């Protein structure tokens, strides 16, 4: 039978790790588009519609590798784009309609399976216009492509190139329906917390009855985050019909240091399991004490760039070490402590 | 560079083989958009016709040496686009492998749409739906002398860039 | 002929659209009108008549783009809906106008006659409106280039539309189709022609005790100030005059009220209460929304600025936390939603059965 | 500036790039050849004159 | 100007040495080049990098490749050559480039 | 402005221009064609308004 919600929670906790609120929302999400599938022949007067989500998250949070874990489970045709290559309609740059184009490759031609599955668009995020005002040039890579992709959402039928997918002999333009498709947006929109204090926090000056915080006592950027509205994203330069197609708002938190220590180890493919393969594969094998990540948390706190700061601090640690080491010889293990991570020593080397 | 063609469903048309329809249709319209300009046929093309056309400067692309001075014969498709050079007009008659090597430095198509059914192993390559867009429209229904159509089109392509001027 | 009387129809727009009484009249007349035309083709009797072209200028998520869907419901001439968006100008990659047509046969079935007696509703025209600083240098192949071309088509010209293409090719037939007798609807929300309406009839503040200052509350909506609009407005969002012109009727839609949208939850044929009862029944629970909780909903819309799209939002937020145990959980037989839950204090009560 | 920075976001990490089919052997007519960028290597290199001052 | 923009590239410089070297890539690797005015595209004493200056720095950003060397991307087509995709490359580290200006002001700035 | 008047400070004194060899149906060349500005007579007028008070 359909798979229930807790049941992709559980796959999507194998690979993320912190994101409570991110898992249910695709899950139901992924819920509904299976058993609107199922129920095809729409047997009632309703006219069952579709919710579109839009991640919003701070950067290295996880938008992205949601997406992909969600390729894993799931049986009907996904694909991913990528809205800094989109552009408007008549120009060199890639068109909306590409989209359909890969995701008809990745469906095997079927129609059926192609008209009920579920883009990732990343990067949505970078097509926002410059400002409210107007738009003095034509803005081929902003506005164009939001307006274009606005039928897309609310449904349309896009006319796909042909010969392609799984059929090289065609002519005629194949007609597919995106209506029932769910359009799954995704960005890091850096800059927006800036807009949402606007709202958020009010009578900012100077004088004996302004409010003053000093940044010790205000909110954090996931706080600011969850408390997002369609009246700010506007602001940030995205058109009030593009976010009206984009009904369901799912907000990420900043990841915490305590998170931070369990996506080194908890993980399926965990940042220190990449690394142990490699010197496994060689012949050696590598250990992290517990003080260790605790360590590598708090510094990467500092770089404010999410599990990405993560491999900077690790490749720096041991960044001599993997240079020698691969020439020693009678060497078995390895093993990192805290004070490696700082520089006031130096690895011990098991030899053996 | 104009690549002249029909591309007869399945693409037919016909080099190594001699045309099946040979009707003056198809010659006439050929003749009066190709007199004076470097057609660049082929070896295969050239098995076909033969005859040295009127006026025309003939460009038999061919994988072998030349042997005939009347009409000019190319190896290479350097060669082939030298000796054209950079004449407003180059219609390209020549073989597959002609059509196929010239295909990407092609602007204009004067396409014919012939419906004659047959076959063989002579192929020419696939035309954009999109970018080959078709600004000439001219109707040639089948008649009774000319068993198949013979519709002559043109197309070229076309594509928009941006400026992003400032102040 | 003529059966349909503009009350009926207007009773079949009703299931589905709450309201714009003045958009739902503008569409009957015209539509009677084609009507009223298709007796004798194109009223040839006499003196011509000249066409019902409509300009559709609403809000986002007030039914512009819904009253095209539920009125093909209704129709039997072929109607084909097309955006604005995706046409260039001849020649580049992109599609042409001349493709609309094309569509507009497979609706027809290739019938010439029922081809030129069908209705072409042109979603998103305001996003076209030329906003270039008269550069020169390129076109603008989605701005006021296809502008040009629309304009001849519809004033009345032959067209060029290629035969269907089952085989290789269509023998470029080309049939002319006179788009005299067509009526066309174009609409889109003209995002900020609000303030370009404002400016014309700005009564104009100042500092002192005698000017005119007003606070937020106090200003005009977007609804009203488009319903004083006037051709010279759409020139400046950047549309050529000739082509306002041949649209003479507008249609200026109105922001939907509290009223308007807590009847949009229960009363249309597919109202989004009935779209989650539909599903929720599907996996078999039954579910009850209280009148109590259907205004806080409202409330929560009219801030997102979206119209009915914004419902969505806050009823998927209110039942995410229940859309996702209630498939696991057991011993189920009712939901029923308060106020509260709306707000966020409470969560749904189940009953137990 | 920045528009360029956003485009390799995609790059860096992992996409499916599309190469005009011109040249060598590039069979498809416009079926792009889809060529994962997950495993390539990027060294990008900079003066970054002026950091030294925010630096300090 | 700076790649992207209405003005002219840095890669039309390579366009007029096929021009004189009838299209041969290989003579064009072997020839000399002369930029007048190259005192015009100096920054205005904006030391604080306040806009992009695709006339001044932004130019000067783009020739510190040429001078040096790197695989050009020559324009589409400026002679016999009939497509514009084949996108000519060619090698500038053996391809001398002779800058010349006026530099109105610098008398000062020695002194 | 100044950045106008020296671009011309060229044309007029020889410049090897390049033309789109288009508008005269379709132009046999097709490599950008050259033309000499050497032997141009470049009359360039105007009515500077003020020279007459600067002069006195
Ligand atoms: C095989 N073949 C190629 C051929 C035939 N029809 C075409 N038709 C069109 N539209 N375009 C072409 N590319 C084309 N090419 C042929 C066959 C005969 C002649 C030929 O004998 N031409 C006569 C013209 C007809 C006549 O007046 O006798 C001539 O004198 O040059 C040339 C091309
Ligand atoms: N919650 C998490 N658990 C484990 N790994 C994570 C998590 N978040 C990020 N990562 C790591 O960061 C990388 C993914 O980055 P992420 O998807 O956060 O970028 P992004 O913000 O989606 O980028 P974009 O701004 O283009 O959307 C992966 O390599 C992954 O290992
Ligand atoms: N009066 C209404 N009654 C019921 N549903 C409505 C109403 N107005 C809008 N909707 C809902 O909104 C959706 C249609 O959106 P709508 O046509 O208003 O977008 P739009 O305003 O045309 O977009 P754009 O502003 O980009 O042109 C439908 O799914 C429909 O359920
Ligand atoms: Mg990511
Ligand atoms: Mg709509």
């Amino acid at each position: 039978a359909l798979p229930t919600p807790h049941e992709i929670r559980n796959h999507l906790d194998d690979y993320v790790i912190g994101q409570e609120q991110a898992k249910k929302v695709l899950a139901v999400a992924v819920y509904n588009h299976y058993k609107r599938l199922r129920n095809g022949d729409t047997s009632n007067g309703v006219e069952l519609g579709k919710s579109n989500i839009l991640l919003i998250g701070p950067t290295g949070s996880g938008k992205t590798l949601l997406a992909e874990t969600l390729a894993r489970l799931l049986d009907v045709p996904f694909t991913m784009a990528d809205a800094t290559t989109l552009t408007e309609a008549g120009y060199v740059g890639e068109d909306v309609e590409n989209i359909i184009q890969k995701l008809l490759q990745k469906s095997d031609y079927d129609v059926q399976k192609a008209q009920r599955g579920i883009v990732y668009i990343d990067e949505i995020d970078k097509i926002s216009r410059k400002s409210d005002n107007p738009s003095i040039t034509r803005d081929v890579s902003g506005e164009g492509v939001q307006q274009a992709l606005l039928k897309l959402i609310e449904g349309t039928v896009a006319a796909v190139p042909p010969q392609g997918g799984r059929k090289h002999p065609q002519q005629e333009f194949l007609q597919v329906d995106t209506s029932k498709i769910l359009f799954i947006c995704g960005g890091a929109f850096a800059g927006l917390d800036k807009v949402i204090s606007h709202r958020v926090e009010t009578g900012s000056g100077i004088g004996f009855g302004a409010t003053v915080k000093a940044k010790s006592d205000k909110a954090s950027e996931g706080e600011l985050l969850a408390q997002v509205e369609p009246e700010d994203l506007i602001k940030f330069g995205l058109i009030p019909e593009f976010i009206g197609r984009l009904p369901v708002v799912a907000t990420l938190n900043e990841l915490s240091e305590e998170a931070l220590i369990q996506i080194l180890k908890e993980p399926k493919n965990a940042l220190t399991k990449q690394y142990q393969a490699l010197f496994n594969l060689e012949g050696v094998d590598l250990e992290f004490r517990d003080e260790a990540l605790d360590a590598i948390a708090k510094k990467a706190m500092a770089r404010k760039t999410g599990a990405r700061g993560l491999r900077s601090i690790v490749e720096a640690a041991l960044l001599d070490t993997m240079y020698d080491l691969p020439s020693m010889e009678d060497v078995e293990k390895v093993v990192i402590d805290e004070s490696v991570i700082d520089g006031q020593s130096e690895p011990l080397l098991i030899y053996g | 560079i104009s690549l002249i063609a029909a591309l007869a469903v399945d693409r037919v048309i016909g080099m190594e083989n001699a045309m099946p329809w040979n009707l003056p249709a198809d010659l006439a319209w050929f003749k009066r958009n190709t007199l004076d300009k470097p057609v660049i046929m082929g070896r295969h093309t050239w098995e076909s016709i033969g005859r040295p056309l009127p006026g025309r400067k003939n460009i038999i692309l061919s994988s072998q040496p030349g042997t005939d001075d009347r009409v000019t014969w190319v190896k290479s498709v350097d060669e082939a686009i030298a000796a054209c050079g950079d004449v407003p007009e180059i219609m390209v008659i020549g073989g597959g492998r002609v059509y196929e090597q010239f295909l990407p430095k092609a602007q204009k198509l004067y396409l014919t749409h012939i419906d004659a059914e047959v076959e063989g192993d002579t192929h020419f390559p696939d035309y954009e739906p999109d970018d080959w867009e078709s600004v000439f429209s001219e109707f040639h229904d089948a008649d009774a002398q000319n068993s198949h159509s013979y519709c002559f089109e043109i197309l070229e392509r076309r594509g928009s860039h941006l400026g992003l001027i400032e102040v």
